[PDB]
């Protein structure tokens, strides 16, 4: 009979969610949570403080879930204050309550649903891999997670990777313009990665525009923090921009609420079974300091480890998912982003065999014993060239190879 | 005096006298500059060093620094 | 305390006077009810304060 | 005509609702700058922090007068706040001194 409490602001298929709510298998053990729906706007945190404090008066609330659909990282932010300062867990899962921060706190109980910089990082360079550009440059601002990217591309990369130019601008000093138009200078790869805010991200595309160095033979690509909204897209984001984001398409609303339920009612349950106890303190929102004697210190223990019959939804130490599930957009000549490949379980996925550009003239070729000899992919090498071979049984399939010999040598 | 084309082989021959056999070659808007890139030409592929030319670097106006510094790195 | 607090009153004073020297002078909002927009001169006078030098 | 108004806040126990009523008290002052004053707190922690992180939701700086931590020094988090009282690490600095001095390299920190 564990209280759950849902949150909604902003527009949202509140019905179909509670139609929804109980769609899960919680018959084989004795949980009956009970789940409460509020509707909330996006006034001002103290609100939200005021709405938080009469649900756990009232409803004796163990757990909370917010959903939003703003692009302000400040709702977590202040939600990470009141998880660790209520013994009753928050969890996140769309729109503001979804972009992970720098860190939760020691006593903080907030989890959110999203992969970690890291994952990012190496899905990124998968991408760099599936198509071979292995000549680039990072460019990023002093938003707090930056020391955590770049010290893992360069593990991951420490093939012939070759890293040639790494920039960090600080944004906060004004009139700074020409000096990061001069700066921008250095850039010779083909590629480059940015990580910044969204306009942040405006400010230096509009330098770019001013460099001109955008235009045709230069492609970006960017985390999913620089996107965040699909619906709305930024001024002069060019045609061809490269990212992966969080697959909120056939991952919907009602989703996230039914996993968030079942993941707060099984850890409970596993709390109020291994140790036969429940750590369901009086849930008093005027001075708390008194009612977080009951502290759990297993629960949190018991909050990692979750599975929903196939869906491994364990969460890592600082707060965030161990499987997310992950899709790439691109922006076409028309401001839209399309679907173009999946990424899940160490596994990359392109629809696109080859990537499509924004002299060149391709070579066919047949295998001769001394002059051409073909194999199959390591488990390329170097000194050898991949190969493109076409299978007939469907969409036509194409496997890659690595080709070499006499005359691949001149 | 001596037109351009004297001390433009009078600066070859000082740079032949150092070594400096890698260079390149900027020229503005000014008039003349066509006659000098002949003769440079033609200078050039009839001499005993083998020089290293990179490509001419040609300015258009006032260089805005936006397309102009692309050549000039 | 007591000579910390005029110390850091007086580059207070200064600074807000400094700043009062340029243009684009804006307010914070209401944020207690429905102001979730940012004050927008908040680096900029943050940039005015890191400039600020003082000999008293 | 520049005019300045007075406004100071005292002290309550907790921290949730010093928070709470210091953030509400702010927002209805539109105060510029936010000053605190406290080296001996009852209390341990040394927390002027939700004034800070309150203050940079609007980007209004914040100027510590007496911790002394290095928790503030990270702008990264801290993005709205200042103090003038340099943190321990200076003293790293003054033992370096201190090194260049008597002419010692090899030490043993813990
Ligand atoms: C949840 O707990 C189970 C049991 O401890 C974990 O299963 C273990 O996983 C490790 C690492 O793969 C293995 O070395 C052990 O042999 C496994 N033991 C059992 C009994 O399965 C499981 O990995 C945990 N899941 C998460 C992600 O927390
Ligand atoms: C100047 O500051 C004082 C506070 O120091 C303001 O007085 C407050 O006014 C509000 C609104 O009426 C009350 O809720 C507070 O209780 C008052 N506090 C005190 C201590 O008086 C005063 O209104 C301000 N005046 C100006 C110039 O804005
Ligand atoms: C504290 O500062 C005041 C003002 O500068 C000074 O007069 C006083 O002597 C200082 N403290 C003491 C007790 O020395």
């Amino acid at each position: 009979s564990i209280g759950i409490a849902v949150i909604l602001v902003g527009t949202s298929d509140e019905v179909a969610i509670k139609d929804a709510h109980e769609k899960d298998d919680f018959h084989h053990l004795s949980v009956v949570p009970r789940v409460e729906l509020v509707a909330m706007n996006e006034t001002d945190p103290k609100s939200i403080i005021t709405r938080i404090c009469d649900l756990m008066s009232d409803r004796k609330i163990q757990g909370v879930v917010l959903a939003d659909d703003t692009d302000q990282e400040a709702i977590a932010q202040i939600l990470d204050f009141i998880s660790a300062q209520t013994l009753t867990p928050i969890l996140g899962i769309h729109g503001g309550s979804s972009m992970i921060m720098a860190d939760k706190d020691e006593s903080s109980m907030f989890f959110q649903f999203g992969p970690s910089i890291e994952q990012q990082a190496s899905v990124m360079l998968n991408i760099m891999e599936e198509y071979d550009w292995y000549i680039f440059s990072i460019v990023t601002t002093y938003f707090p997670g930056y020391q955590d990217f770049v010290n893992k591309i360069r593990s991951t990369i420490e093939v012939g990777w070759e890293l040639e130019e790494v920039l960090l601008l600080d944004m906060s000093l004004d009139d700074g313009d020409s000096k990061i138009q001069n700066q921008l200078k250095k850039l010779q790869s083909p590629i480059i990665l940015l990580y910044c805010t969204k306009e942040e991200a405006t400010y230096i595309f509009e330098v770019a525009n001013s460099v001109g160095l955008t235009g045709y033979g230069y492609t970006w690509i960017v985390p999913s923090l620089v996107a965040g909204d699909t619906d709305t897209v930024p001024s002069e984001f060019p045609t061809g921009l490269i990212s992966v984001s969080y697959d909120e398409w056939d991952y919907g609303l009602p989703a996230r609420v039914r996993d968030g339920i079942a993941i707060i009612t099984t850890a409970a349950s596993d709390m109020l079974s291994e140790h036969s106890f429940i750590p369901e303190p009086k849930s008093s929102c005027y001075n708390t300091h008194e009612k977080r004697i009951y502290q759990s210190n297993m629960l949190n223990r018991y909050l990692i480890n979750v599975t929903f019959e196939g869906r491994n939804l364990s969460f890592s130490e600082d707060g965030y998912q161990m499987h997310p599930k992950l899709v790439i957009i691109l922006l076409n000549k028309e401001r839209k982003w399309e679907r173009v490949g999946k990424w899940k379980d160490k596994s990359l996925q392109m629809k696109y065999y080859v990537w499509p550009r924004m002299d060149h003239l391709s070579i066919v070729t047949l295998e001769e014993a001394p002059f051409v000899i073909v194999e199959s992919v390591d488990p390329c090498m170097r000194n050898t060239v991949p190969c493109q071979k076409r299978i007939i049984s469907e969409e036509p399939g194409y496997i890659k190879k690595c080709c070499k010999g006499f005359c691949i040598d001149i | 005096g001596a037109s351009i084309q004297q001390q433009a082989t009078v600066m070859l021959k000082i740079m032949q006298d150092y070594d400096w056999h890698v260079f390149s070659l900027v020229t503005t808007i000014f008039p003349g500059y066509r006659d000098f890139i002949s003769f440079i030409k033609t200078t050039v592929d009839n001499s005993f060093v083998g020089w290293d030319m990179q490509n001419v670097i040609t300015l258009d106006t006032s260089f805005e620094d936006a397309k102009t510094q692309v050549q000039l790195k | 305390e007591s000579a910390h607090i005029s110390d850091a009153v007086g580059v207070v004073a200064q600074a807000v006077h400094e700043l009062l020297e340029k243009e684009n002078i804006t307010d914070p909002p209401r944020g207690c009810v429905g102001n979730t927009n940012i004050w927008k001169t908040g680096p900029l006078f943050k940039r005015v304060l890191m400039s600020s030098k003082y000999a008293d | 005509k520049i005019q300045l108004n007075a406004t100071s806040v005292t002290h309550k126990p907790n921290a949730i609702q010093m928070a709470l009523s210091v953030c509400e008290d702010l927002i209805s002052s539109q105060v510029y700058a936010i000053l605190v004053s406290h080296p001996p707190t009852p209390n341990d922690h040394f927390t002027p922090t939700p004034v800070s992180y309150t203050a940079g939701f609007y980007r209004i700086p914040v100027l510590g007068l007496t911790t002394r931590m290095s928790i503030y020094s990270d702008k990264s988090i801290h993005l709205s706040f200042l103090r003038t009282v340099p943190p321990y690490s200076h003293q790293s600095s003054v033992w370096f001194e201190m090194m260049r001095v008597y002419n010692w390299n090899h030490i043993i920190l813990l």
